[PDB]
RNA sequence: AGUAGUAACAAG
């Protein structure tokens, strides 16, 4: 999984992210982070967002 | 007149003139034959020094075990194996009293290496037994053959790659009603040869496979083979050394790195420190002991030696050892701990090949194995081979092997053993009298400081030191010890005089050529060279003659004399047209024939890089030929400085025995190859690093061989085909 | 590439024994099987290698393109079939000429211990003693130290930066060192391996134990071999650049070792401004050093004082950097219980001083105490620089909440990593309510409730004769005796250009140095002793040797030993052996009991260590006589005393032993033991007395 | 309750603490002066002092070995072409004429124009190698039934006396010769002051070594045993002569080549280290072998015939042996040149510890002498039982050969009785320098000594030098007793 | 025979 992560960040021409991603997009060329809350989904959107 | 080497010492004393006593220029004594006469010795001599302690035959293996451990004092100056447990708590509470935290954080500094460490951690042990083929093997090929022997009855710890699943199922295997494994046999063809006979028996060898019941897998785990130490230095008779199997290897290093941990910390230490480090140690130790010296009172130094250290020491007692030292650590670590000695105290000795049997009338011979050991009168061995038949009969097992509970044979445990040799050091007095002994300790070789007001008191304080000695299973040798006072002694071959004196002698046999090659050497000639002055007190003429002396030896090896010279050869036909055709002549390696531009000061210096400016461009091209066949596949005890060019080269595997094809065997051996060669094609950084996943390893490939096709597509290395026909390759896998 | 993989990886996985393997093995297990080897460990490798050049075609070829480049034979000489090592010697004489581009910046390192050498200029050969410390050195000079844990992601960065994982961050720390390197290795068609082995060998430290004397940086241990024997010295001046802090331990070890020589002689200062001008940090001068370099120590300041340069009251806490305000400190050795549960000597600073502070980019002043933080005015900067601003000043002022929350430098490198400890140990208060001022937390962020003593704000001589230097209004700020007696090895040659040179030396150098000064004016001085009264004691030569004891026992040792001479002098009992042994003492100004008789004495004991001793009875190891071979030995060195013994002297040596004692018959049993020092000074005159001289030999001796 | 145990345990166990003396020390080894028993005999692989080179002159440059030994045969062709020689003396199962059929099938075979240099199978060379002489691997089913067939009883090394010879050789191998042997290469150019006092040494130190007789000794050893291991692996199969050859230099700097004899190579299948490979060396000598019978048992002497040295015709003989070696004793014999380096540090640190008093280089000194100092002089050994002084290159040179003596009887009885007559060496420098030195069980020490004493000459000489250089110990000792007390 | 020395090799 670092190993795709890296490959792709490295030949597209991007800064690898600290944590592991979940997906990314070809066309869009950016990482891309899921979550499946329970309760509100802007309270645990923030908390990523630190 | 009649010359005397001896009449050197009138001028000169022993200690200066030390190296002269040592010689190290001759032939070292080599075994012959078989080892099994050797062996049976140390097993009688093992249950010589226990058979006043309690016997009982083991209901697990079938075996008659011997215990001395809390058994009978001795009443002589005999070696004594019988220690008492409390004599060893105490000198262990002694040592947990002056050094406080130490017990315990040696175990969490063992306890939290254990869980880092992975499988592969094995690797790296020398010779093994490997209990498949019961012969002994390297530790990356006898651990190989466990994994895969262990998957056959559904054992599969080394996949999770930690040390601990390994060793859970090992003790977990012991429980297996049978055991499927891998194996190796033999193919007798028959042939026409031209000697005596007329016939040739052609042994080919394969992977086959057989079936063990628990109780002689039980044995196979816990057996040492056996075989007679050649070259050994300093002796007149030879020995038997064992070597234990696989299973064992993964607790003894927990065990080891306990000890290691409290060896450093003890200041009369003499492991795990070693070279330098230890001769500065052992001055500061020596130093004390002069200054703490009363006044008017004698310091007296003991030049320590230990009889009969393996077979006496108990591995009963490095059990109770490893339970005082985990106290406060958690349950789990203080059984994996205890596995080690439990393991040694059930072990079973494999006697050899066995002993030959001839006659001189009909010119014949034959080897008896083991098995077939007492089927024959005993009256057709000889007079001393006989009695030892006989008194091996009580630990003497069906399928011609030996119990022996107690003793270690060639035990691992010289951290641990240490610990327990230092142990003794620390208790210092006994009964308040006017002494204060204090020492130095380094598995079984010692030297006992010994402070009091009067000599008389000394050796009351020695004959202290040897009597607690016995009580924990060290018998200190009367005839090869001895005493006097401070100021010179000898401690593991070092020779003490106000100071170390250097002893260049002992390193003399690593001055030739070392063996790895003609790049390799070179860089190694001269560094031990380098080092020798540093060190073992080599001057600059001596070392300039030691120069000298490693070209003339490199150059009568590798066939690589002086362009110059006539020296005629297979190699030294070409380099003479190489002599002639090269400009820059001093640019030459010495093995191109080259001429030597190494001194005492440009030592530290690689040949290559030395004459790298002297050199041709097409000659240091062909030298330097990034793609050549000669190198093959490299991978990241000493090391040295080289740099890799063609005469960076490789020796063939030795294959060649007693008509023995072994097509079977290379066709395993190369099936790996081809899989980590390809593995490393795809991930280039498995040379340099050590890769990790549990998951399979053809998944780490696919996955990696998939995205290096699809950024190969995108960016525009592959066309629209080449894409296409790689993921349709994929798909298939 | 990856087309030709892949048909491969197929081509492979249609065998099934291959497909077994990789489906069955881990990417754990890849390591157990690629050391798979099946025939056997050889034992003895250079009979092996000496028998294998013996026979035909000991060597082997890797299969490839280039392989099939050599024939069959040449010659007349069979070159394969595997292949001869013929075959070897052919590739370099006929072989294709490869690229060989890049190979300078790969192997960069060793050219750099070419130069090195080769712009190296050899100084003198003196042949004289040397003690030889056996101390942890590094070997090779680096790139840029780091762990191997660290140094090997830096590494993989470089050369395999896909698949380097998780990124540490030293990936961002060490990121200019990455692109540098990057960009020099990118060229090449050498091997990636053989570029990790080249980057480990200028990154990972190879640090052993070797003996060292006078030189402990890597680029003299790299020609160790070369600079000192145990019987020689050799002055050598290694090329290329040296750091900055390499010259100052060298400074400081320089400017002490010539403070420990002056103090003994009359008028100190003389001597400190006589050796200072002629001492050499390897190239440059000790002048260029104090001035250059804004740094030292106690030393340093009275050398620049004697000297005449500004003194720069700075002490340099490893990475913290101080300078000096106001107040002195002493120090006071004293045993502190650690919270961790264990006893130490600490040397704990006393007084109230106050000191400039900088370290890195931020910057502050300290104010302290015996063992408190009374304050700690401190600017903003970086996070890492205000936390380990806070954390070395802590440690510094050698605070109890500091010590009771877990040998200096060890401290500093505990709480630098584990920092959490002592910031919940430490205590918090409210913060200053001024305009300027501010306050902060454990996480170096603006907050109300403080750490105790500290806080955040907005804005920013002559010499004695001996040796200490005074102000203007009276009061002295440095000293003879303020220094440190911590004689370690310096970083860089130390070269004395002067003829007097060993008298800053090793203790046992000057002891075998002055002995042997002795033994070969022993002509005239043991001529003269029947002459001179006291004309011989304060001779030039032996100022050295009373550097080395120790000043409480210096005076009562000359005491002692000139009496024990006059002895010798006046009545008919002379000893050669002891005349030569306890000369040397005499130097120092005597001084006697409150009666007017000396100090008596077992041994006479030196600086550095319980080895360096001499025995008044007994031999020594820096002392001993053997009167058989009549050969001298000092320090391991045996000289000759044949044809300066006086036939009178076959003569106990008791006589010469204890000062106003005699030695009347032999030991008698009914006075009982034997006397020790105390009880021998309490005799009366004219009273008998039982002595043993070594183990051995019992005598009878009379006040 | 160690201190409870040891109250308890019997006072038997003890270490018997015994204060060391010099009556105590008792002369080690008491059996090798017992006349009752037979002197050790010569057992090396090739001959040493005794041995005589036919030299011949060359350009002084490498050639091949046959025809060397061939050229060399040319120029005393008196000696090549005996067909009716004399029988000086002959070993107990050797055979009188299967040897000199093969010693001129040796002398023919080298004489000849072809290349080859492969005896024939005879009958004489099959004696001699030792062919067909093993015992034959039958299965453990037949030799259990098997009732003639036992386990032999070991032979055991002979207990022999101490043999006049082997003083002599240490004598005559430590006396200089006009004859330098070493071939010692090149080395870089001196740039540094420790690299010039170095080389300035070496002129001193090596010639001293290379000028001696033990020296071209050694370089005879190392040569015959390169050229003999790689004929051994090379040529398995097949009988091969062997020249015993070694090239020198004289003073003036002409350079000879020396042909001490020439050896038969046997079948030589050596798989395992320790396998043995038969070697019949037959060499040239002057020594008259009834002089010192004693030294000579295994060998087969031929008077062969004479040479004009001095005014007179000296006896030439022929010295026949049936010998042997293995492996690992061919590889130490290419190893011998580091002879050299153990003698060489042990006396230029004596140089370098002179030097550190005096503050120069005393290299000079020590050897020559100078203005300041006279030179090194050395207690070298005894003449009718009193002290003889020699000078710092004599000691070298016997240093030297005690090394090179090391190699030649190298094996387990020296090993054993160097390692634990090591321990009462120190115990005697204790005694000498006054630190009154204890002892355990002194009998135990000797017994670990005295058995390794057996046929070894070295061991046996060493031990009769031993006890010699005791007793001059012993000597000063009184007077070291006698001080102030 | 011989090497060698507590048991082998002297081809399998």
């Amino acid at each position: 999984a670092w190993m795709v992560q890296r490959s792709l960040a490295q030949e597209h021409g991007i800064e690898t992210p600290k944590y592991l991603a979940d997906l990314f997009d070809y066309k869009t060329k950016r990482f891309i982070e899921v979550g499946i809350t329970k309760g509100l989904a802007d309270d645990y959107f923030w908390k990523k967002k630190e | 007149m009649n010359i005397n080497p001896y009449f050197l010492f009138i001028d000169v004393p022993i200690q200066a003139a030390i190296s002269t006593t040592f010689p190290y220029t001759g032939v070292p004594p080599y075994s012959h034959g078989t080892g099994t006469g050797y062996t049976i010795d140390t097993v009688i001599r093992t249950h010589e020094y226990s058979n006043k302690g309690k016997q009982y035959i083991s209901d697990v293996t079938g075996c008659t075990m011997v215990d001395p451990t809390n058994g009978p004092l001795p009443e002589d100056n005999e070696p004594s194996a019988y220690a008492q447990l409390d004599c060893v708590l105490e000198a262990l509470d002694r040592m947990d009293e002056e050094h406080p935290g130490l017990f315990q954080a040696a175990s969490q500094n063992a306890m939290e290496t254990l869980m880092v460490t992975t499988v592969d951690k094995l690797t790296q042990g020398r010779q093994t037994f490997d209990w498949t083929v019961c012969r002994n093997q390297p530790a990356a090929t006898a651990l190989n053959t466990t994994i895969t022997s262990f998957r056959l009855n559904d054992l599969n710890g080394a996949d999770k790659g930690g040390l601990i699943p390994f060793c859970q199922d090992i003790i977990d295997s012991l429980d297996r009603p049978e055991m499927t494994f891998f194996s190796v046999k033999n193919i007798k063809k028959k042939l026409p040869a031209k000697n005596r006979k007329g016939f040739l028996i052609k042994r080919i060898p394969m992977k086959v496979k057989d079936k063990i019941t628990k109780v002689e897998y039980i044995k196979r785990a816990l057996s040492l083979n056996t075989m007679t130490k050649d070259a050994e230095r300093g002796k007149l008779k030879r020995r038997a050394i064992a070597t234990a199997g696989i299973q064992i290897r993964g607790f003894v290093l927990v065990v080891e790195n306990l000890a290691k941990n409290i060896c450093e910390n003890l200041e009369q230490s003499g492991l795990p420190v070693g070279g330098n480090e230890k001769k500065a140690k052992l001055s500061n130790a020596v130093a004390k002991m002069l200054s703490n010296c009363p006044p008017g009172g004698i310091s007296m130094t003991v030049t320590g030696d230990n009889t009969k250290w393996n077979e006496c020491l108990n591995p009963r007692i490095f059990l109770a050892m490893t339970e005082r030292i985990t106290r406060d650590s958690p349950i789990w670590f203080r059984d994996f701990c205890s596995i080690a000695p439990v393991l040694f105290s059930n072990k079973i000795a494999r006697l050899g090949k066995g002993f030959m049997i001839t006659s001189k009338t009909k010119r014949l011979k034959a080897q008896i194995p083991c098995p077939d050991l007492f089927s024959i009168p005993l009256e057709r061995y000889n007079e001393e081979t006989r009695a030892k038949l006989k008194k091996l009969k009580p630990f003497f097992n069906e399928e011609g092997t030996a119990s022996l509970s107690p003793g270690m044979m060639m035990g691992m445990f010289n951290m641990l053993s240490t610990v327990l040799g230092v142990a003794a050091l620390g208790i210092k007095n006994i009964g308040n009298k006017e002494y204060l002994w204090d020492g130095l300790q380094s598995s079984d070789d010692f030297a006992l400081f010994v402070n009091a007001k009067d000599e008389e008191t000394c050796m009351e304080g020695i004959n202290d030191f040897y009597r607690t000695c016995k009580l924990l299973g060290i018998n200190m040798s009367k005839k090869k010890s001895y005493c006097n006072e401070t100021g010179m002694f000898e401690f593991t071959s070092m020779f003490y005089r106000d100071g170390f004196v250097s002893n260049f002698a002992m390193e003399l046999p690593s001055f030739g050529v070392a063996g790895v090659n003609e790049s390799a050497d070179m860089a190694i000639g001269m560094t031990i060279i380098k080092n020798n002055m540093i060190n073992n007190g080599m001057g600059p003429a001596t070392a300039q003659t030691a120069i000298q002396l490693f070209i003339a030896d490199y150059r009568y090896t590798y066939k690589c004399h002086r362009g110059d010279s006539k020296v005629e050869g297979k190699r030294m036909k070409i380099i003479k047209e190489l002599w002639e055709n090269t400009k820059g002549r001093d640019g030459l390696l010495v093995a191109d024939g080259g001429p030597n531009i190494y001194n005492l000061r440009n030592l530290h210096i690689p040949e290559i890089v030395l004459k790298y400016n002297l050199m041709d461009p097409e000659y240091k091209g062909r030298l330097l030929h990034p793609q050549n066949p000669f190198v093959g596949h490299l991978s990241i005890k000493m090391d040295y400085d080289a740099v890799s060019g063609t005469h960076s080269w490789r020796t063939k595997r030795n294959r060649s025995i007693l008509n023995t094809d072994q097509r079977n065997m290379i066709l395993e051996e190369q099936c790996y190859a081809k899989c980590c060669n390809l593995f490393e094609a795809c991930f280039n950084s498995a040379s340099y690093r050590k890769p990790v996943g549990q998951h399979s390893m053809l998944e780490a490939m696919a996955h990696r061989l998939r995205m290096d096709a699809r950024l190969d597509y995108e960016s525009g290395r592959m066309s629209k085909d080449d894409f296409e026909k790689a993921m349709a390759h994929l798909g298939e896998i | 590439m990856t087309l030709a993989k892949i048909e491969l990886l197929k081509q492979l996985l249609r065998d099934n024994e291959a497909k077994t393997v990789l489906k069955q093995t881990t990417v754990d297990q890849y390591n157990i099987i690629r050391k798979f080897n099946t025939s056997r460990i050889e034992k003895n490798p250079s009979l092996r290698m000496k028998w294998a050049m013996c026979s035909n075609f000991p060597l082997a070829l890797t299969k490839g393109d280039m392989a099939n480049r050599i024939p069959l034979e040449y010659k007349g000489i069979q070159l394969k079939t595997m292949c001869s090592i013929a075959a070897v010697t052919w590739w370099n004489t006929y072989g294709p000429i490869g690229d060989t581009e890049g190979f300078e910046r790969v192997y960069e390192s060793f050219f750099l211990r070419k130069m090195r050498l080769d712009n190296a200029t050899w100084g003198r050969i003196t042949f004289g003693p040397v003690e030889r410390v056996r101390k942890r050195v590094l070997l090779n000079p680096l790139t840029k130290e780091m762990p191997p844990d660290e140094a090997s992601n830096v590494i993989m960065e470089i050369l395999f930066p896909k698949e380097a994982g998780i990124p540490r961050e030293s990936t961002w720390i060490h990121r200019e060192l990455i692109k540098e390197k990057r960009e020099k290795l990118k060229g090449t068609m050498i091997t990636p391996i053989v570029l990790a082995y080249m980057l480990e060998r200028e990154l990972v430290a190879r640090r052993r134990f070797l003996p060292v004397a006078g030189a402990t940086s890597a680029e003299f241990i790299e020609m160790l071999h070369c600079l000192q024997g145990e019987n020689w010295r050799q002055i050598y001046h290694p090329g290329g650049n040296k750091l900055t802090e390499s010259r100052s331990q060298s400074m400081i070890v320089a400017c002490r070792k010539i403070i420990r020589r002056s103090i003994v002689a009359s008028n100190p200062l003389e001597l400190a401004v006589e050796i200072a001008n002629k001492t050499v940090i390897d190239t440059e001068p000790l002048k260029s050093c104090l001035a250059a370099i804004d740094g030292g120590d106690v030393a340093c300041d009275i050398i620049r004082a004697a000297l005449g340069l500004k003194i720069r009251q700075r002490q340099r806490f490893g990475r913290l950097e101080l300078k000096r305000i106001s107040g002195r400190g002493f120090k006071n050795d004293e045993e502190i219980l650690i919270g961790n549960g264990t006893i130490q000597k600490i040397g704990i600073w006393d007084g109230e001083e106050e000191f400039h502070v900088r370290c890195g980019e931020c910057r502050g002043i300290l104010k302290k105490s015996k063992m408190k933080l009374e304050k700690l005015l401190i600017n903003s900067a970086k996070k890492e620089d205000m936390r380990d601003l806070i954390i070395l000043c802590m440690v510094f002022s050698q605070d109890t909440r500091m010590f009771q929350g877990v040998p200096m430098y060890q401290l500093q490198r505990y709480f630098l990593n584990r920092s959490n400890d002592l910031f919940d140990q430490w205590g918090y208060e409210e913060s200053p309510k001024a305009s300027e001022l501010h306050g902060i937390n454990e996480s170096m962020n603006a907050s109300d409730y403080t750490l105790k003593g500290v806080v955040v704000t907005r804005n920013v001589v002559s010499i004695t004769k001996n040796l200490s230097l005074i102000k203007r209004t009276g009061e002295v700020i440095m000293g003879a005796n303020d220094v440190s007696e911590l004689e370690s090895q310096a970083q860089l040659m130390i070269t004395y250009d002067t003829p007097k040179m060993w008298e800053m030396g090793t203790t046992k150098e000057l002891v075998q140095n002055t002995y042997q000064w002795v033994l070969k004016n022993l002509v005239t001085l043991k001529a003269q002793f029947l002459l001179g009264k006291e004309d011989m004691f304060q001779w030039d030569a032996f100022e050295a040797f009373e550097s080395i004891i120790p000043q409480k026992m210096a005076g009562q040792y000359s005491g002692f030993a000139r009496a024990v001479l006059k002895q010798m002098r006046d009545q008919e009992v002379m000893k050669t052996d002891q005349f030569i042994k306890l000369l040397p003492f005499c130097f120092s100004p005597p001084k006697l009991r409150s009666n007017g008789e000396p100090y008596q004495f077992l041994k006479l004991v030196l600086k550095g260590g319980g080895e360096n001793f001499i025995e008044v009875r007994k031999g020594s190891p820096l002392f001993s006589y053997n009167p058989q071979t009549e050969v001298l030995t000092i320090c391991g060195r045996m000289m000759s005393l044949k044809g300066k013994i006086e036939d009178e002297e076959r003569r106990s040596m008791g006589n010469a032993v204890l000062a106003g004692f005699l030695v009347s018959g032999k030991y008698d049993p009914d006075l009982g033991d034997f006397k020790t020092i105390e009880e021998l000074e309490k005799l009366k005159p004219g009273e008998k007395a039982n002595i043993l001289l070594y183990q051995g030999k019992p005598v009878k001796v009379v006040k | 309750a160690i201190e409870r145990n040891l109250a308890r345990m019997s006072p038997l166990v003890s270490v018997t603490p015994k204060k060391l003396t010099w009556e105590d020390l008792r002369p080690i080894g008491p059996h090798i002066y017992n006349h009752e028993l037979p002197e050790v005999p010569y057992n090396a692989f090739l001959l040493m002092s005794d041995e005589l080179g036919l030299a011949n002159m060359t350009e002084g440059k490498s050639k091949k070995p046959k025809t060397l030994a061939k050229e060399c045969l040319e120029k005393y062709s008196t000696l090549r072409d005996q067909t009716d020689p004399i029988l000086i003396m002959k070993s107990e199962k050797a055979n009188e004429n299967f040897l000199w059929k093969l010693w001129r099938d040796c002398v023919n075979t080298i004489s000849n124009e072809e290349m080859s240099n492969e005896l024939q199978k005879t009958n004489y060379a099959k004696w001699a190698t030792g062919d067909g002489l093993t015992y034959q691997k039958i299965m453990k089913e037949v030799a259990i039934d098997d009732e003639t067939m036992c386990q032999e009883e070991p032979k055991i090394p002979n207990k022999c006396r101490v043999a006049a010879w082997v003083q002599t050789e240490m004598n005559l191998l430590s006396t200089l010769t006009s004859k330098r042997a070493l071939d010692l290469p090149e080395i870089g150019p001196d740039v540094a002051p420790v690299e010039h006092v170095g080389s300035e040494r070496r002129k001193y130190f090596v010639n001293e070594i290379n000028y001696c007789k033990a020296s071209t000794v050694m370089m005879k050893y190392v040569l015959f045993h390169t050229s003999l291991l790689n004929e051994s692996n090379a040529s398995m199969g097949k009988y091969k002569v062997i020249p015993i050859t070694n090239r020198v230099v004289n003073e003036k700097g002409e350079s000879f080549d020396m042909l001490y004899g020439l050896a038969v190579k046997g079948q030589s299948h050596l798989r395992g280290d320790t396998d043995v490979v038969t070697v019949v060396t037959f060499e040239f000598s002057s020594t008259d072998p009834r002089v010192d019978s004693g030294k000579w048992p295994k060998y087969t002497v031929f008077r062969i015939g004479s040479l004009f040295v001095s005014g007179r015709e000296k006896s030439v003989y022929l010295y026949c042996r049936v010998n042997g070696t293995n492996k690992i004793q061919m590889k130490w014999g290419m190893e011998a040149r580091r002879c050299l380096l153990q003698s060489m540090q042990q006396m230029e640190a004596i140089v370098e510890q002179e030097s550190s008093i005096q503050g120069y280089d005393m290299t000079k000194a020590c050897f020559k002498g100078d203005r300041v100092n006279s030179p090194k002089t050395f207690s070298i050994g005894t003449q009718e039982g009193k002290l003889v002084k020699g000078s710092f290159g004599k000691a070298l040179r016997v240093i030297f050969t005690k090394c090179l003596m090391h190699y030649v009887f190298g094996n387990a009885q020296l090993e054993g009785f160097s390692a634990e007559s090591r321990r009462l060496l120190l115990l005697i420098q204790a005694l000498k320098d006054r630190k009154g030195p204890w002892v355990f069980d002194l009998e135990g020490m000797y017994s670990g000594i005295e058995e390794c004493i057996s046929n070894n000459p070295w061991v046996i000489q060493s031990a009769y030098w031993f006890n010699e250089w005791l007793g001059f110990e012993k000597e000063g000792s009184k007077v070291l007793e006698s001080v102030d007390e």
